[PDB]
């Protein structure tokens, strides 16, 4: 660019309409532990 | 239907051998009497086991033995450094709460395990190879789903990375075949019709005669007339050795404030 | 920019780091803690600190800046709305260039491809 | 010269009390015990010793979920 | 005493061997742990014989 | 396999896990224990568990197996030769296939290429 080089692979623009669904995923601040007493 | 025995049993032919390792009179003495009664005596225990009966391992004294731990210089400090060292003494002194705590594993050795995957990770595998010996890969796509769907991540993360080792496993024996397979320049032209006929017992010390001059009566019969002569003949030939000497190399160590090469350390100091 | 009144309060949560901090949806009951009269429509209380900023625009008309504004009420007001819009900035520019941090990305934990499983 | 009839009393009241602990504690307390203290407060002793007890094993039973 | 080691072996078959000392009947039914109860237990008979001792001096006894 | 008589000790030791064990070298004090007459030579004691071997092979010499080799002295000669074989097996094992465990390797914390800092 100016002055500057930046190597970098071929840029592959059809990646930016890739289909990714949203998953359901839920996090527990709180759970259960390996063991108990 | 009697009860089994081991091995052990017919080698000693007895249940009750009193086998103690303290080496001391006292002790030897009554260990030899008690085995001599062992058959009416109602304080017996039994050092062999058996089916029917569990039995006790080696008797130090009056408490039990086992050996001194293999020497392992990993402790940790509690009120002062110790510098223990393994290899200062005969038998490990007993760790002390304010002086040091030995490693884990007093008798353990090193040895490499492996998780076992769930079973219903393993019956999506057993299906997927099943059905591609009989169908072919291409029409495996649905249990090749169930088995990305049921396998919890964890067992895909080590299927992904026994993949990844056993690919290591195989480059590093293929680079130890391609060592060995190289033939070197000694052995240029050479086939098996040029080995000779000679098995390992050919190059032991009865044929092959070590490069010691004590292993056998070859020059007990030397004299000091002869040692000198032959003195005067090595000398002979370093007249025509000593002549050419490999040129000193430069010191890739001299920077002390550079990472060192690891460089093959000196015969002598 | 999250383009909803209501956002999963999970998929602004780390997954490989400790939570230390939440994402929380407007506080209505700063909305009753103001004393005056003022008129408030249930469908802008739900978009992200907007809620925060009515609220000191109300105060900031009836009161001033000056001596009349300095209320437990008013400044919660506007420390909650530069706040509010501070944090989603972070969190919006981390969803945008670190969406792997996030629970619920694909890639926090990747599965990997058929191909790599070597059956 | 010292008292040399209390040579080793420390010992010999150490093996009386393992011959007969409850008789060694009995007569040894006997004086203090004539002044009963209320039931509440008895309770409160016997509460707060066993509480403290069964505290203590739950700890020692964590420590062997660390060292597991 | 390396061969001593394998004598009960050199006068039996492989098949033998494999009946002898490694195919033993499965057998559950043994007290396997008296071994254990006799030789610890015993400490609690020796001392209800041993606490009747008639040395005189109770310093003597403990 | 250790093609010397020494090796490094820290180049036994792992790099990115817990310290838990080290490969000592032989433990010559406990030549000293046989109590018996024996002949050894001083160019066979740092080669690995060789040590120990020779020991044993001297304590069934002197004693059999029964009754008499059981003491405190000969025993411990059999166990370390037993031990020191089966630990040097798996740290070789794990020499050859896992290099970048140790301390020493430049697996083990890899430097990169110039190419990959991006000036
Ligand atoms: C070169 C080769 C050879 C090398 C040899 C090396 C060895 C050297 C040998 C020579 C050494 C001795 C020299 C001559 C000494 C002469 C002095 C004298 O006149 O006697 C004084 C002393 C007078 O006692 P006393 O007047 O009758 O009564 C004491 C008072 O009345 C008070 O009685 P009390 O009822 O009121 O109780 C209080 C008492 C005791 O009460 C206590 O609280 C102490 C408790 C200690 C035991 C418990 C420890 C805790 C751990 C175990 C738990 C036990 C629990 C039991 C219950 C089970 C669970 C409920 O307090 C004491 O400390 C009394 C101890 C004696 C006083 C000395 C000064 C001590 C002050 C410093 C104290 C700290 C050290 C204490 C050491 C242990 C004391 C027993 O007598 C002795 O102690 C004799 C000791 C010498 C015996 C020599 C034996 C032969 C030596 C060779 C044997 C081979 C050894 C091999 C070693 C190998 C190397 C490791
Ligand atoms: C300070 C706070 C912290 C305190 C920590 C806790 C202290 C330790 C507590 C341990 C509890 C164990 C319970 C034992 C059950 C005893 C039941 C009973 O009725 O006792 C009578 C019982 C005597 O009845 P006996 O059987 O008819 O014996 C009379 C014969 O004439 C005896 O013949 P003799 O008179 O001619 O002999 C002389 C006499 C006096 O001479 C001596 O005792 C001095 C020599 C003592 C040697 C050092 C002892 C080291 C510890 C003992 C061994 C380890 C434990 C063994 C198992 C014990 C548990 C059963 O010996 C005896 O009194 C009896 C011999 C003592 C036992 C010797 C053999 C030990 C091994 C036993 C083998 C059999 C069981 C197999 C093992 C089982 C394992 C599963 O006393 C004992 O046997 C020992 C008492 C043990 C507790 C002593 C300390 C209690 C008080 C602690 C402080 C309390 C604070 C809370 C109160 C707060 C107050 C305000
Ligand atoms: C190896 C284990 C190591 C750890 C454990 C170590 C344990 C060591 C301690 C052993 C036991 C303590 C020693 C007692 C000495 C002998 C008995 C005695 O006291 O002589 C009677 C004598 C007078 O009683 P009396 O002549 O029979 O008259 C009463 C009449 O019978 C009629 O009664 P009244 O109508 O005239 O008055 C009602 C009643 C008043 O009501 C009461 O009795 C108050 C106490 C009720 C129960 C309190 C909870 C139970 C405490 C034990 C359970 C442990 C709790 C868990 C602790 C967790 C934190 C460590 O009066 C009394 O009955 C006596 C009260 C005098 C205070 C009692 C002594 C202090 C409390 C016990 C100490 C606790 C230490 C154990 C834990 C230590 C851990 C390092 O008391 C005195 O000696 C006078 C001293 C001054 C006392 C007043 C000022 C106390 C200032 C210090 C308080 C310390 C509190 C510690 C709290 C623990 C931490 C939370
Ligand atoms: C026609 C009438 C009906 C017939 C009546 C017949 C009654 C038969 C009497 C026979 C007496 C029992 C004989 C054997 C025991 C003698 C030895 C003994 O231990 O006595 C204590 C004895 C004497 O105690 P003291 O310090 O001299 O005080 C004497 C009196 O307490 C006085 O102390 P004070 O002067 O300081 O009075 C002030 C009082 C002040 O109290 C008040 O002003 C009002 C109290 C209101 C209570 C509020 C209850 C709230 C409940 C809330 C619960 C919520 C949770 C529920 C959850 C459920 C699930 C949802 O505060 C207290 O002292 C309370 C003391 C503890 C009371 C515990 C029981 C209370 C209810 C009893 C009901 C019995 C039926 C009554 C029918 C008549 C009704 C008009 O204490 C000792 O020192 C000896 C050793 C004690 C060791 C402690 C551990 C022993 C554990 C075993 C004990 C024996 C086995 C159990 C037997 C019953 C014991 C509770
Ligand atoms: C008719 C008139 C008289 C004519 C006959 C006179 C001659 C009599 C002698 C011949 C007849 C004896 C009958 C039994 C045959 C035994 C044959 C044999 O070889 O035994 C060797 C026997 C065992 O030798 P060991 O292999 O070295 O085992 C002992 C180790 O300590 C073991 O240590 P450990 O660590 O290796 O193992 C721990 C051990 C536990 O061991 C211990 O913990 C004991 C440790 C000793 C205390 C520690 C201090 C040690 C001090 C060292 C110095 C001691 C010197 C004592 C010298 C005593 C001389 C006998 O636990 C066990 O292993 C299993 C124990 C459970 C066994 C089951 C019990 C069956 C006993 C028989 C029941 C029926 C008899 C009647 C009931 C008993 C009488 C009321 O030697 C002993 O005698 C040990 C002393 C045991 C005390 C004997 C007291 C009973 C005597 C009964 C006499 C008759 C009753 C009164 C009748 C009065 C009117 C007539
Ligand atoms: C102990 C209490 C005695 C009185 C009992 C009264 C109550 C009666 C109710 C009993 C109900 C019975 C329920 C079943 C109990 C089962 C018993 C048991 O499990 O152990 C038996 C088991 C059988 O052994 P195995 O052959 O290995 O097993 C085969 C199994 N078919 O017995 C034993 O192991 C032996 C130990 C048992 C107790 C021994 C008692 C020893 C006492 C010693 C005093 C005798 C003097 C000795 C002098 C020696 C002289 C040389």
């Amino acid at each position: 660019y100016e002055d500057f080089v930046f190597t970098t692979p071929y840029f592959q623009p059809e990646s930016t309409f890739k289909s990714v669904p949203k998953l359901f995923s839920d996090i527990l601040l709180g759970g259960v532990e390996w063991v108990y007493t | 239907k009697a009860p089994g025995q081991i091995y052990a049993y017919d080698i000693h032919n007895t249940h009750y051998p009193y086998v103690n390792i303290k080496q001391d009179s006292q002790t030897q003495l009554l260990a030899s009497f008690r085995r001599s009664i062992a058959s009416i005596n109602p304080f017996s225990y039994r050092q062999v086991p058996s089916q029917d009966r569990a039995a006790f391992g080696l008797r130090w004294g009056n408490a039990w033995y086992a050996p001194n731990p293999y020497p392992n210089g990993i402790h940790f400090d509690r009120v002062f450094p110790t510098h223990y060292d393994p290899l200062a003494e005969t038998n490990r002194t007993k760790a002390n709460l304010q002086l040091i705590k030995y490693a884990p594993g007093n008798y353990s050795t090193l040895v490499v395990t492996s998780e076992k995957l769930p079973r219903p990770c393993i019956r999506t595998i057993q299906n997927y190879r099943r059905c591609q010996m009989v169908n072919g890969t291409e029409k495996c796509n649905s249990e090749a789903q169930d088995i990305l769907a049921i396998c919890p991540n964890w067992a895909l993360d080590h299927m992904k990375e026994k993949v990844r080792f056993y690919t290591k496993a195989l480059a590093i024996n293929n680079q130890t075949y391609i060592r060995a397979m190289q033939v070197e320049e000694y052995n240029q032209g050479r086939t098996v019709a040029d080995v000779a006929p000679k098995t390992w017992i050919h190059g032991t010390r009865q044929h092959l005669r070590p490069d010691t001059m004590w292993a056998d009566d070859r020059y007990t019969n030397i004299t000091q007339t002869e040692i000198n002569e032959a003195i005067k003949r090595v000398e002979a030939r370093k007249a025509r050795e000593h002549e050419k000497k490999p040129v000193e190399q430069a010191n890739v160590n001299a920077n002390t404030g550079e990472q060192p090469v690891r460089v093959e350390k000196s015969l002598y100091p | 920019t999250i383009f909803a009144e209501t956002w999963e309060a999970s998929e602004y949560q780390y997954r490989n780091k400790a939570n230390l901090k939440t994402l929380p949806v407007n506080h209505l009951g700063k909305l009753a803690e103001l004393k005056f009269d003022f008129v408030e429509y249930k469908a802008h209380q739900l978009i992200a600190c907007h809620l925060y900023e009515r609220m000191t625009i109300h105060c900031m008309n009836q009161y001033g800046l000056f001596k009349d504004f300095y209320r437990p009420e008013c400044l919660d007001a506007q420390y909650y709305f530069k706040t509010c819009v501070e944090l989603n900035a972070a969190y919006g520019i981390q969803k945008k260039f670190f969406p792997e941090h996030f629970v619920g990305s694909p890639y926090a934990r990747p599965v990997p491809q058929f191909q790599q499983l070597g059956l | 010269f010292p008292d040399r009839g209390n040579k080793r009393r420390w010992f010999k009241n150490l093996f009386r009390l393992i011959k007969n602990p409850m008789g060694y504690i009995f007569w040894k307390t006997y004086k203090a015990r004539l002044a009963k203290p209320s039931l509440i407060v008895t309770s409160m002793f016997i509460g707060f010793t066993l509480g403290f007890i069964k505290l203590k094993a739950q700890s020692i039973a964590y420590s062997k979920k660390q060292y597991a | 005493d390396f061969a001593e080691l394998l004598r009960p072996l050199r006068s039996l078959s492989f098949n033998q061997v494999v009946d002898r000392y490694v195919l033993i009947p499965p057998n559950h039914t043994f007290y396997r742990n008296w071994t254990y109860e006799k030789f610890l237990g015993g400490f609690g008979l020796s001392y209800l014989i041993l606490r009747e001792l008639p040395l005189r001096n109770f310093y003597a006894r403990v």
